[PDB]
């Protein structure tokens, strides 16, 4: 097994390829769920992305 | 099928491929098992097919 520190990078998550692999700090791809909370409390659509 | 990697793709190609078919395919169901549960905790649900 490996640890990962300080990497933020969506490719290390598909276990095809990274048999083992962990992280203590969530990828770049994981922002899109804030963009989500935002959205709402906001009052927010029709988005162009 | 099992936890095994590339599962989660596998299933998914099921579905746009059995839909919009003249023949009429059935989905009887999809299996999630899981090896180290034990062996005999497998027939519980396996048999519901």
């Amino acid at each position: 097994p490996v640890l990962g520190l300080t990497t933020r990078m969506s490719i290390y998550s598909d276990k095809s390829i990274h048999l083992s692999f962990l992280r203590t700090v969530p990828p770049y791809s994981h922002q899109s769920s804030v963009w989500f909370e935002m959205m709402r409390v906001y009052s927010w659509n029709h988005i162009i992305l | 099928t099992t936890r095994a990697p590339g599962h989660r793709a596998f299933l998914s190609y099921i579905e746009v491929l059995t839909d919009g078919s003249l023949v009429g395919w059935e989905h009887r169901g999809a299996l999630t098992l899981d090896p180290g549960a034990g062996e005999a905790v497998l027939s519980a649900q396996l048999r519901s097919v």
